[PDB]
RNA sequence: GAUGUUAGGAGGGCAAAUCCGCCGAAUUUAAGCAUAUAAUUAAGCGGAAGAAAAGAAAAUAACUAUGAUUCCUUUAGUAACGGCGAGUGAACAAGGACCAGCUCAAACGGUUAAUCCUUCGUUUGGUGCAAACCUUUCGACGGAAUUGUCGUUGAAUUAUUCCA
RNA sequence: AUUGGAAUUUUUCAUGUCGAGUCGUGUUCUUUGAGAUUGGAGCACUAAUACGUGUGAUACAUUUCACAUAAAGCUAAAUAUA
RNA sequence: GGCCUAUCGAUCCUUUAUAUUUGCAAAAUGACGUAAAUUACUUACUACUGUGCAUAUAGAGGUGUCUGAAAAGUUACCACAG
């Protein structure tokens, strides 16, 4: 590390890249983040602008686990398929893909982008967005609520 | 909400009697010491006013016994629970 | 004065170590590399020995 | 400038110098508790250390699917399964009084697993053969042709811990049928708007019940 | 049988028979000494509960201890400070006045004996007055013992100033357990470190 | 590779040059195979060309 | 309850890194300062060990639930606290290291306590050169104690099997 | 070769027990993440018996349901070691 | 809104308006409402549901040292940084 730092760089030059007139101090502006609203207000409105006073309820004891859900959206469930899996689905129209999506620990299905339409998938899920199950309808799969 | 002890769940995520398919596989000694040791030590002062108190038997009474316990007792449930028990020893008493 | 931590354990991948294992040995394979690297050779019969 | 970030997030402001501890003893750690396995495996006659924590599910909706070791031994249950809480005692089994599954799968599986366990285990003659093997009250006293054939042979399968699930490799269904008259949208919201109401109902026949 | 009538009687506290025996026993405590060896306990039923036996090593022992708040140890009242931190009256410290009481046991007569634990007794506006029960580990019947045994054991000298009193368990907060007990558990003075320290180490 | 098919369906000569990496796609289907010469190849992407057909080639044989 | 140079014994003191108890500030920070901060820290007085402390549920969850403690990885700089300014700030799950249980008291047992201890004794083993240690049941004579010692964990009654 | 004990197992019969100036409440001060008070301590008032009462992080009443068994005690190990 | 150029105030805080929108954390408080059913721990179906607290949005209460510290004197006894 040391070879190549601004000390090396500047080490014969008197006031180190810090300015002759100004001579660099301890806490030219005082600690951290005190200046805000006070004289540093300028910067944290230009750059920092949600940060100033509060807003809604207070919960308390929250817990993160009750919450949480892993989505997937339903154009990315055929790619849930092999190589193999996909060929021999499209190559055959009377058998379905089932999709339990809980093994690869999603647990909302979302209703983003194209499919290839024609051909049923059956989506097992436990929660389902209006358009998803919707599309999953429109191209001749299943959704199944399942816990 | 609610969890199921009587009809199995059906497999649906909404936090019901529902969830993930499973079966669940679900005196004499004490009244006669209590009778002895009131014998042995009567009643509390606090327990005498209320006797008074539920003995005259109004509603301004019996509402003023209440605030009277719960200010002392602190415990409402317990509150309850004593001048319900003087209540009853009073009828007791009276037979 | 010297703090104990400067800095110990440093990361770098399962990949990266990996690919510089198999590399090395592809380079130590190359005749070329083995004279290069100062090791007399002249007298062996080829370098994968 | 200083757009990098609205704040510092450092906080050592409570003398952290004094506070402070540096840690670089892993491999060390790791060779001395090797060395105390060693020497507690080979101590103990070659008997395994390792001890059976049966199978049990993990808390809450996030991994309520995943499934791990417990403590899954109680005695009526594995009394049940037909080992007596001397023998489970004895072999230093994974017991706890407080545990208690409450589910019939649960516990019909884990039956199954007590009972493997117990057949598969076999125990040498505590004073060299002056005493048999009863009728179960601790099962299975070896005969000294076998115990030394078995001491000489160590696993060669598999572990004896957790263990796999469902394919990735995704199961099919014909195309004829399925349903495709299910509103699963439509049935979360209807359920969770009725739900109220349904507790309401739940809780009056719980007074009537306990009338 | 008796100890369970004499629980229910002693439970009550009111009565004229209870403040008799109060009124008659805090008389008799206003008398006496500080710290004085008795007979037999006080209260046997509550003896019985809180560990004594009649085994010769176990001794029992009344104390005097003044109530109410300690007031701050300053010189000519209030001193230099911030306005905030102040608190030369209402200050009321941490340690129970029931360890105060095993402390001055502890403290004073305690060497030899070891204290066992301590019960409430009575009590007026000066003082309450506390008995306390103590332990020989040098005596041969403690040691002979299969139970009981363990206060022979080295660590146990000053038990009250070790904390690990009754008393000791309940200012240190360790009879609250649960998600209440927060910072406390392995020791509060531990968990505090912990969350003080910041290790320096391989990676995050 | 969703992209790269996307841009490359006007054009039945088959040589795409890429300056870049070249990654796959698990969003669709992804059946018609190309001749790509790119500076990076993904694995899974490389397979799946090679599979369908198509060619992945070297910028020093481009 | 006193008294005893009564007989047998103990405590006291030193050292302190890690450990535990009390008691307990300010510089400092906010470019000032009074709340907050520094900090339940420094100093002060005490107590321990080769580690201690904590520990066997008046726990967490709301699941298909888990199930003494410690510790690591983590949650998490998050819920949250705060002149909501500066700043401060947890828990549960999960992956592991590692895992060990329990007993008093009360309840129950009155054929006369099945208990306990000091003092005096006494012998079946074993080492060591010797010092010495180490096993070993049997009697006295004293006391303690039913203001409660010991046993026991509902109670009998059957068959089995084990253990001393 | 005596004595003794335990574990199961039948069959009867027993439904007993469960730590109080403590919990709790009011109040104060302290303390914390605790917020219409988190723990501590001082003070005032002071409980209930297992169908109790302690919990389920917003004051409350009326009621669930789940989970626990306070106010007595001990205990190796991983851990720490200027 | 005032013929035009002049006639005034952030966040936190307080207070009242507003909603077929919300929360108070395992549950419930309109209401057994409406239907059926009743050998009951019955089964459906309902857009508008307790006190108290918390929000979200909209004003207003104020900062004239007017981009908003809860702030008087004195030192010829003085100290220090410049």
């Amino acid at each position: 590390a040391t070879r190549f730092k601004k000390n090396r760089k500047k080490r014969g030059h008197v006031s180190a890249g810090h300015g002759r007139v100004g001579k660099h101090r301890k806490h030219p502006g005082g600690r951290g983040k005190a200046g805000g609203l006070h004289h540093m207000r300028i910067n944290f409105d230009k750059y920092h602008p949600g940060y100033f006073g509060k807003v809604g309820m207070r919960h308390l004891n929250l817990l993160k686990n009750r919450t949480y859900c892993p989505t997937i959206n339903v154009d990315k469930l055929w790619g849930l398929l092999p190589e193999e899996k996909k060929k021999e689905f499209s190559e055959n129209k009377d058998i379905a893909p089932v999709i339990d999506v809980t093994r690869k620990g999603y647990f909302k299905v979302l209703g983003n982008g194209k499919l290839k339409h024609n051909q049923p998938i059956v989506v097992k899920a436990r929660y389902f967005s209006s358009v998803a199950e919707k599309k999953i309808k429109a191209v001749g799969g299943q959704c199944i609520l399942v816990a | 909400g609610r969890k199921s002890t009587i009809k199995p769940a059906t497999g649906i995520a909404v936090g019901f009697n529902s969830g993930h398919v499973v079966t669940k596989r679900n005196s004499k000694r004490k009244e006669l010491i209590k009778d002895v040791v009131r014998e042995i030590t009567g009643f509390s002062p606090y327990e005498k006013r209320i006797i008074e108190l539920i003995k005259i038997g109004t509603s301004a009474s019996t509402k003023r016994s209440l605030k009277y316990a719960k200010k002392k007792l602190g415990t409402h449930k317990r509150g309850k629970a004593k001048r319900e028990e003087i209540q009853k020893v009073v009828i007791l008493q009276r037979r | 004065p010297t703090k104990i931590w400067r800095r110990w354990g440093r990361k770098v991948n399962l990949k990266e170590k990996r690919y510089a294992v198999c590399s090395s040995i592809a380079a130590s394979g190359v005749t070329s590399l083995v004279l290069a690297r100062g090791h007399r050779i002249s007298h062996l019969k080829e370098v994968p020995l | 400038v200083a757009h990098n970030n609205v704040l510092p997030n450092v906080h050592l402001h409570k003398w952290w110098q004094h506070r402070v501890r540096v840690n670089f003893s892993k491999n060390i750690k790791k060779k001395k508790r090797r060395l105390l396995r060693e020497k507690r495996r080979k101590a103990n006659g070659g008997t395994p250390i390792e001890k059976l924590h049966p199978i049990v599910h993990c808390p809450t909706q996030r991994y309520n699917f995943r499934t791990r070791l417990g403590k899954g031994f109680t005695f009526e249950e594995l009394k049940g399964a037909g080992l007596t809480p001397r023998a489970a005692q004895t072999i230093g089994i994974c017991y706890d009084k407080r545990r208690k599954n409450r589910s019939e799968e649960s516990l019909t599986k884990n039956v199954e697993r007590l009972l493997k366990y117990k057949n598969s285990l076999v125990m040498i003659p505590l004073k060299k053969n002056k005493a048999k093997k009863g009728i179960g009250g601790i099962p299975a006293d070896a005969d000294k042709n076998t115990i030394k054939e078995f001491r000489n042979k160590k696993p060669l399968l598999s572990i004896f811990k957790k263990e796999k699930n469902t394919k990735p490799f995704y199961e099919t269904i014909e195309v004829s049928k399925i349903d495709k008259e299910f509103l699963a949208y439509k049935t979360l919201r209807r359920a969770k708007l009725a739900e109220r109401r349904k507790n309401c109902r739940q809780q009056k026949k719980d007074i009537k019940f306990k009338s | 049988g008796a100890y369970k009538y004499i629980q229910e009687i002693w439970k009550k506290k009111q009565s004229d028979a209870m403040h008799f025996l109060l009124r008659v026993r805090t008389w008799e405590y206003r008398q006496l000494p500080v710290v004085h060896r008795v007979s037999k306990p006080s209260r046997p039923d509550k003896a019985r509960r809180l560990g004594y036996k009649a085994i010769q090593g176990f001794v029992i022992y009344r104390v005097r201890v003044r109530r109410g708040d300690r007031k701050k140890r300053v010189k000519k009242g209030i001193v230099h400070g911030k306005p905030k931190h102040q608190g030369v009256h209402k200050q009321k410290s941490t340690r129970n006045l029931k360890s105060v009481a095993e402390g001055k046991v502890g403290k004073s007569i305690c060497g030899n004996l070891r204290v066992l634990n301590s019960y409430w007794v009575g009590q007026d506006a000066v003082y309450k007055y506390y008995e306390v029960i103590l332990v020989d580990p040098n005596h041969n019947a403690v040691r002979n013992n299969p139970k009981i045994n363990w206060i022979c054991n080295p660590v146990h000298k000053h038990r009250e100033l070790r904390g690990l009193t009754s008393a000791g368990k309940k200012y240190r907060g360790l009879r609250v357990k649960g998600h209440l007990s927060a910072k406390s558990r392995p020791s509060i003075r531990a968990n505090w470190k912990r969350r003080q320290l910041i290790k320096l180490r391989k990676c995050r | 590779l969703s992209k790269l098919q996307y841009h490359m369906a006007n054009h039945p000569n088959d040589i795409a040059v890429v300056v870049g990496s070249i990654t796959d796609d698990k969003r669709l289907f992804s059946l018609k195979q190309l001749k790509v010469c790119a500076l990076r190849f993904t694995e899974t992407a490389r397979k799946r060309i090679e599979d369908a057909g198509g060619e992945c080639l070297t910028f020093d044989q481009l």
